């Protein structure tokens, strides 16, 4: 009940078991390369499917032969696209016309809202072509197919979910392409004539079929039968559904953008999309799985076209040349492997030519880069996948001792230098001083040598030895073990992961496997006991010598593997990576880069100077791949780095686990239906090498020692920097590493000369790095490496000469009706849509095309779940069971308008176009609701919709949700299951840490602490939440959150009935507003006019039982869009025509006229950058290694001291809280508190300890041309400024966002300027007097019970340096 | 003797560090020279243990005495020598054959089997023979960056690029004039006295019966 | 003193020769390095060869 | 001149250890 | 004071170590 088949595709596509279905139906199929499957006995749960009568009539008049899945892929897509309109009666519900109607209404609403906010009428006009109801049905080629596959995919999820009944099936009959779904399989059925298509034979028409039938007269098997069949899995069908949804969203966004702008829109035109989509489909049909080798080239080709845009230098075309040459090489291989004539393979040439010959702008190429997964994914074979891994991990390397020696010495030097600049002194050396002369007179005088002289005396660092650093018995988090992970089984039972019938024998020993279920099963779990396990080399026992691979989900290569270890070896790996990430990986900056065109000139001159202004700095970068490093590491290279780490931590043998253990295992893939080719019963203990599996892996594996490998990479880059004497800055993404070389020029230098010389210097560095890594066994491949003066990857974004490029489609094309939540929750789906929308707007400049898609999918979720919910019987109609009559359009609309904080279903707040972090969601929600009801003309419903009956909530609910209301409808579904999860923990747990944390009387402690935190005379809920997060109750809640995402723990009939009743109750509360009313509350509310007064009254009334007559403070803050209004001071003459207009305290904003870079022209504001940076304007003791417990105790002491009065009795309130985390007495703690004694409690709490937004939710190019000045807002620029509602960090974000949104579509010039001001309004500003919280009673509960938990308690808080 | 003693102290310390690092790195199983040679001669492949060579060139030449056969050890050395050949003026520079160069030009042209496709084949072959393919590619790219299409670029390169001055068009053997591609039929002419590429004559079609047609672009 | 002059003249020649040779050395990796290290670490810690040591005999390390 | 003697003795110490390690190989 | 005499004695030991290492290099390193 809790878990269902996945809504979207997340698993590799494996088609081994299909071979077993075809053999039981009498058909022929050759998906697998494994010879075990040709003659094994069929597993019973598959062999029994041949008895279903529905499947036998579906297979009448079919041929004995079948075809693979992709050879049909082409015809499947075309047939569903053109035939889906004749089956509207199948999905008559889903009400398609109503989806379009709601989306159109939402765009009109948002246009009205933004016109009112920006202060200009008519900024946004009417292209009557996008606004008609018939636009999308008539002009989008994927509309009807997408709706049909949404319906069919829900049916398929239901059938797979049932455990196999032999009568549970679904089918779809079309003009072509009949479908049939049974337990795990889907069968596609197409007429033979549409595949032969006037050709000599079947192989003549589709040459890719020669792999299954080499050259055989197939006509005896195809004359008497009209149809042919392909067998596939449920994942193939889900992947098809995903492809239709992605293509529909992409086409709709592009079409609407091109009607909005029509001169330049940052999206590829529709001609290019139609061509690429058709040609990729044909390539896949013709070349089957391989086609992905050609299609995999779309991304590098887009990058190479972007790179050809700056000032001409021949090197700027080299990457593109390399890619084109690479593309045809692949083609030449494929054409000889399938014996394809040149005239047959025109689709491949058309694909490359369409990309190159389309002359798009850099923005359109950057968006087209995002269509990489719009053709589906390939079938994976574990033997093809492991041939590559085996070859790379067993090869022999040629290494040079001098290079290895020098990079090791640089490693030790980096560690020593970071220690000295951190603690102002040398660490305590224990080696003889005589051996190293240069370093001795720097040690005796306590000075550190300069960067310039380090290389000459580099060898002396080999002899340096010292005292241990980084004590081991403390790690910061200690909650990384609880988290979910996949593990392998122990070596006694390594066969148990395969099928008994495919194997051919019954394994003697049968095995649980999950990490959350095995962390709870381990009876002791010390942290010192893991250390002891590693130190004594206990793992080398025969029981722990198993390792198994598994393949990755959504990629286009032949298969990438991630590895799985036994449970206790996984603990050893986790502890080692955490120790390294806290202590020693801190000395290596792997993300030191920032984009150089956006950096200040003084900082560049200081950083790019070798030693220590009339100089010019120009940078150039190149990109290397870190993925290919893992298999190339050998022990001869890494012995020394590992040994030095062991010494630095005092431990011995801890960091050697991977190189000692991995070469002793048997490497294989744990696929349920593909055991190793050659394993038999007697052969089982020591099996031999075959195509699947092998012995003696000598390199690393993808994620086993990531921290150490990144540190070694940083050390070689520093060595190269010493050798070439050029300043370098390196940054690490998930996969790529970008290196920037900074070079200095005189003032009088031609621009062309600088461009050429900067690239030459970057190339010297690239050559030097290639040699340095080649002599370490790691080979950079110069063909996939480019050197450029403008192109960079910095965050997860791409920049060209400092101009950020859009990447909106990457996130907006995956928008859908359903997400992965519990029991198919409606809020889960709507919340997923809302978050994807807010990220999507941050990465583009067109607003309305994405907003239409988000609104469309929201209404679709409501309709689909109303009549096809998986948790109910097949046809159920939730609305009829609840309200005794179907819902109407107006009722669904009103639910989707009401904000979630008020108990509705609206997750697309327009204010999030300006900034993500909103100070107070209640006031902004009330502002939005009032505007929407004024647009809808139903202005009398405001006080009816906001005044709902309060529920029944305790004090703990109010502490967990400080800023919300007590309405039943705003509550999430997980809060109803948490109570069950906790119960299973007290039944199935043997872990001592968990049993001590969840002791017998923990519920009473939570209740008592929450009641006490709300017992101050003025109640402050933000303070209560901050404190509660750091007491042991907060830790208990965090651990609950980690363990929730599990099975048979959350799951454990009557559970189905509990969930069904909850769901019906939630639907009644969301979609009925006359049922929930307090006429008294509405009568009381109608008098107020400001939104702040309304929020205060609602919070007071909703929580009356908890508050007991006391008054609440520190929660209500004004909405910025209601506190400030935009007034336009000066607009140039060319913008007055476009905006269709004819002619004290404030913030002032203007547009900077000077432009630094631009791509392609100066005609749009988001195509250019400037000079400005408006965001930059806005402890006596300290321990070296503070644990998490000490950090949280310090925060609690700080907050509670700052809230109370000086003449109070502060110590007795602090002891009961502080005694539960650390062992310090009261007085010692104050020695670590920073400076205090300045602030105004109500106002200064929010800004001191609140969570703010540091920027506007727009692309970052506009901020570089904005001149914001907050000096003119009078007495608020600390007189009455520290004592007001205004937050002066948020007015800057608002000013940048208004400037960006207003000119998002305007056509700019060299003569255009803009200046306006944000004016303060009097209604919302309040004068909040300084007020203290008075606790009349200290906490009376024994919180001192956790001295045994190291997860909660710090027994010796200060054992590291006092510093 | 202070200087002649201090120099020896520093050099000895450095020598000590380097050779200590080496022995720890490959220790305790490395194959000495005599055992390495014996195993290689008797088996035909080097042992599965680490070994130390004097130079990279010595490693490239490690093969069985009786017959010269490449071995995993030799391959490792050849890969590394190709890396050492890199220079920083030609890092990631495209190396293109005459056939390869033609494919790139086709990718930039519109249509199919037009006169410009034949012109691209002819120009790429002539440029590669005279060793000026890299300069030819850079000139083409420059004209593209100025803002023109591939067709104007090819015409301008035929006129001005140095390798094509005073070069006679090649001769293509065909069965008849129906064999020439359909889009190129309209451009056929009669053979001029002294055809040359820089004046606009691409190639010469000679039929099976001695009839010659000249392609003009 | 003369014996010292001659010993120093021998030592300087030998040291310069060793450093010049070290500049050009190159090594190749093998598959017996990490297993040999693991075997030695286990004897140092416990005094006996590791359990199911047959694999180490196959690699030629257990000795 | 005392520093020279000490340095020489330190160098001799290291030579003995590093010679033992090489003695293991051959 | 013992150090000067010790230095005189040691140079002979250092010469012996250098001769032994020149000897070992000829057996370890492949030079065919
Ligand atoms: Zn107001």
């Amino acid at each position: 009940p809790t878990q269902y088949p996945d809504a979207r595709l997340s698993s590799p596509i494996i088609l081994d078991q299909c071979d077993l279905l075809a053999r039981s139906l009498g058909l022929y199929s050759h998906y697998s390369h494994n010879p075990k499957l040709r003659n094994c006995r069929i597993p019973h749960h598959i062999y029994r499917l041949r008895n279903s009568t529905a499947l036998k009539t579906f297979l009448q008049n079919c041929s004995i032969l079948t075809v693979p899945f992709h050879s049909i892929w082409d015809h499947i897509l075309t047939s569903i696209q053109y035939d889906a309109i004749n089956h509207v009666d199948d999905f008559k519900y889903l009400l398609p016309s109503e989806l379009v109607k709601y989306a159109n209404w939402d765009n009109e609403f948002l246009k009205a809202y933004l016109n009112k906010i920006l202060g200009l009428d008519h900024v946004f006009s009417a292209s009557a072509r996008s606004q008609c109801e018939d636009f999308s049905p008539k002009e989008n080629p994927y509309y009807w197919g997408m709706l049909l596959l949404v319906h069919l995919s829900q049916l398929a999820r239901r059938i797979k979910g049932q455990r196999g009944s032999l009568r549970s099936n679904w089918k779809f009959i079309g003009t072509d392409l009949e479908l049939f779904g049974i337990a795990d399989f889907v069968i596609f059925k197409v007429p033979v004539k549409t595949i032969i298509r006037n050709a000599v034979s079947l192989q003549a028409s589709k040459p890719g079929l020669r792999i299954w039938y080499r050259d055989q007269n197939l006509t005896p098997y195809l004359c008497d039968d009209e149809f042919i069949v392909s067998v596939a899995s449920y994942e193939c069908f889900i992947m098809i559904k995903d492809v239709f949804i992605e293509r529909y969203n992409t086409w709709e966004i592009c079409a609407r953008a091109w009607l909005e702008d029509s001169d330049g829109a940052d999206y590829p035109p529709l001609d290019v999309l139609g061509e690429l989509y058709n040609q990729g489909d044909q390539i896949i049909a013709m070349y089957l799985e391989d086609g992905f080798k050609l299609i995999k080239h779309l991304e590098p080709l887009c990058v190479s076209c972007i790179q050809t845009h700056g000032i001409f230098t021949p090197r700027k075309y080299w990457f593109q040349s390399q890619m084109i040459k690479s593309y045809y090489d692949e083609l030449h291989d494929l054409n000889l492997k399938l014996q394809i004539s040149d005239n047959k393979a025109e689709c491949a040439q058309n694909f490359i030519k369409t990309i190159v010959q389309a002359k798009l702008t850099p923005q359109q190429y950057c968006e087209l880069f995002s269509l990489q997964k719009h053709w589906g994914h390939p079938v994976l074979y574990n033997d093809v996948a492991l041939d590559k891994v085996k070859k790379h991990a067993q090869s022999t390397k040629i290494l040079k001792p001098k290079v290895m020696f020098e990079t090791f010495c640089v490693f030790k030097f980096i560690v020593a230098k970071n220690h000295y600049h951190s603690q102002g002194s040398w660490y305590k050396t224990t080696h003889d001083l005589h051996l190293t002369p240069y370093l001795r007179q720097h040690i005796v005088s306590n000075s550190f040598p300069s960067q310039a002289e380090i290389y000459q005396h580099l060898w002396e660092w080999y002899f340096v030895e010292h005292e241990p650093l980084f004590s081991t018995k403390i790690i910061s988090d200690l909650s990384i073990f609880i988290k979910d992970r996949a593990t392998a089984v122990n070596q006694e039972c390594w066969d148990s992961v395969f099928d008994r019938s495919v194997l051919g024998y019954n394994p003697p020993v049968r095995f649980s496997k999950r990490v959350p279920e095995q962390f709870l099963g381990q009876a002791d779990f010390s942290l010192n006991q893991i250390l002891e396990f590693a130190e004594k080399l206990e793992y080398l026992a025969p029981s722990y010598r198993n390792f198994s691979f598994s393949l990755k989900e959504k990629e286009l290569n032949i298969g990438r593997t991630f590895g799985k270890l036994p449970y206790r070896v996984r603990n050893v790996q986790t502890l080692a990576e955490a120790l390294l990430a806290d202590g020693l990986a801190k000395a290596f900056p792997s993300n030191m880069m920032v984009v150089t065109e956006r950096e200040q000139k003084e900082a560049l001159l200081h950083q790019a100077s070798w030693h220590h202004e009339n100089a010019i700095v120009r940078g150039a970068s190149f990109v290397t791949d870190l993925e290919k490093y893992n298999l190339a590491f050998r022990y001869e290279f890494t012995r020394h780095f590992i040994d030095y780490c062991n010494r630095c931590y005092g431990v011995k043998n801890l960091f050697d686990w991977m190189h000692f253990l991995i070469p002793l295992c048997y490497m294989h893939v744990s696929d349920f239906y593909s055991p190793p080719h050659c394993v038999t019963e007697d052969n089982r203990n020591n099996p031999p090498d075959c195509a699947n599996a092998y012995h003696y892996h000598l390199g690393g594996i993808e994620g086993l020692q990531q921290k150490l490998w990144t540190c070694i990479s940083c050390a070689q880059i520093t060595l190269v920097e010493l050798k070439t004497k050029l300043k370098l800055k390196s940054s690490v993404m998930g996969d790529n590493q970008c290196i920037t070389t900074l070079s200095l020029f005189p003032i009088d230098a031609p621009n062309d000369y600088q461009e050429n010389e900067a690239e030459l210097n970057a190339a010297r560095v690239a050559v030097e790095l290639a040699i340095t890594t080649g002599y370490s066994g790691i080979f950079l491949k110069p063909e996939e490496t480019f050197v450029h003066s403008g192109f960079i990857y910095f965050g997860k974004k791409q920049y060209l000469n400092g101009v950020q490029l859009p990447q909106s489609l990457k996130t907006m094309a995956r928008c859908g009706p359903l997400s992965d939540s519990i029991f198919d929750d409606l809020q889960g789906s709507l919340a997923s849509i809302g978050t994807s929308f807010e990220r999507g707007t941050s990465e583009t400049r067109h607003i309305f095309p994405s907003r239409w898609i988000a609104s469309f999918h929201s209404m679709l979720a409501i309709n689909l779940l109303n009549q096809n919910h998986l948790g109910f019987p097949l046809g159920f109609n939730i609305d009829i069971s609840c309200f005794k009559k179907p819902l109407t359009f107006s009722e669904k609309l009103i639910a989707l308008i009401t904000p979630q904080v008020l108990g509705g279903l609206s997750f697309l707040n327009p204010e999030k176009l300006f900034y993500r972090n909103i100070s107070d969601p209640l006031t902004s929600g009330l502002f939005q609701l009032k505007n929407a009801l004024e647009f809808l003309e139903k202005e009398e419903l405001f006080y009816i919709l906001i005044s709902k009956k309060p529920g029944l909530a305790d004090a703990s609910d109010f502490v967990m949700n400080p800023l919300g209301l007590n309405v039943p409808g705003s509550k999430e579904i997980i809060t109803f299951l948490r109570q069950t999860v906790r119960e299973n923990i007290t039944i199935t747990s043997q872990n001592r840490i968990i049993n001590s944390l969840f002791h017998i009387g923990s519920d009473l402690e939570d209740q008592r602490v929450c009641e006490w935190l709300l017992s101050s005379n003025p109640v402050m809920s933000r303070f209560a939440a901050d404190i509660f997060s750091r007491t042991p109750s907060g830790k208990r809640l965090q651990v609950l959150g980690y363990l929730e995402g599990t099975r048979t723990l959350l799951a454990s009939g009557t559970m189905l009935m509990k969930l069904r009743e909850l769901t019906r109750n939630r639907w009644k509360s969301w979609f009925s507003y006359i049922d929930a009313l307090d006429d008294d509350l509405s009568e009381s509310l109608e008098k107020f006019t400001c939104t702040v007064d309304v929020a205060n009254f609602l919070r007071a009334y909703s929580w009356s039982d908890v508050l007991k007559g006391k008054r609440l403070i520190g929660a209500t803050l004004p909405c910025l869009l209601e506190q400030f209004e935009v007034k336009w001071i000066n607009l140039s003459e060319d913008l007055r025509e476009q905006f269709n207009l004819s002619s004290l305290n404030y913030v002032s904003c203007a547009l900077d006229r000077k432009v630094v870079q631009k791509h392609p022209s100066v005609n749009r504001l988001a195509w250019t950058i400037g000079n400005r940076a408006p965001y930059i304007g806005s402890p006596p003791l300290r321990v070296n290694c503070p644990s998490a417990a000490l950090k949280e105790a310090i925060e609690m002491v700080s907050r509670l001291l700052w809230v109370t009065q000086g003449t109070a009795d502060r110590e007795k309130l602090l002891i009961p809280l502080l005694n539960s985390r650390v062992n310090l007495d009261y007085q010692t703690v104050l020695n670590f508190l920073p400076t205090h004694y300045s602030g105004n409690i109500v106002h200064r709490y929010n800004d001191q300890y609140g969570q703010h937004s540091f920027m506007a939710n727009r692309m970052s190019n506009t901020s570089t041309r904005a001149i914001i000045s907050t000096n003119t807002l009078g007495k608020y620029a600390g007189q009455a400024a520290i004592d007001s509602n205004i937050i002066f960090q948020n007015t800057i974000n608002l000013g940048v966002a208004v400037l960006d949104i207003a000119l998002s579509l305007a056509k700019l010039s060299s003569a255009s300027n803009v200046t306006f001001r944000l004016m303060l309004n009097k209604c919302c500003t309040r004068h909040v007097p300084s007020e203290y919280l008075y606790f009349d009673k200290p906490l009376d509960v024994d919180l001192n019970k956790y001295m045994d938990n190291e997860l909660v308690y710090d027994n010796d808080p200060l054992c590291s340096g006092i510093k | 003797m202070g200087r002649t003693l201090e120099a020896i102290s520093k050099g000895m310390s450095e020598m000590l560090a380097k050779y200590d690092h080496l022995v720890i790195s490959t220790g305790r199983t490395t194959a000495p020279a005599a055992a390495f040679d014996a195993y290689l001669n008797e088996h035909g492949v080097p042992p599965p243990q680490p070994a130390i060579f004097k130079d990279l060139g010595v490693a490239q030449q490690a093969c069985s005495k009786g017959t010269m056969v490449k071995n995993a050890t030799t391959d490792a050395a050849d890969k590394m020598s190709k890396v050492l050949e890199l220079s920083e003026e030609t890092f990631s520079k495209p190396n293109l054959s005459a056939k390869d160069l033609a494919l790139l030009l086709f990718t930039h042209l519109p249509g199919n089997n037009t006169p410009f496709h034949i012109l691209a084949q002819v120009l790429s072959k002539i440029a590669y023979k005279s060793g000026k393919s890299g300069a030819f590619l850079d000139a083409f790219h420059q004209i593209l960056s100025e803002g023109e299409n591939a067709q104007a670029a090819l015409t301008r390169l035929s006129r001005t690029f140095d390798a094509f001055l005073g070069v006679v068009p090649p001769v293509i053997r065909v069965k008849n004039f129906q064999t020439v591609p359909r889009p190129c039929q309209k451009s056929l002419r009669a053979v001029p006295p002294n055809p040359t590429i820089d004046k606009g004559w691409v190639c010469v079609y000679s039929s099976e019966q001695g009839e010659t047609r000249a392609l003009k672009i």
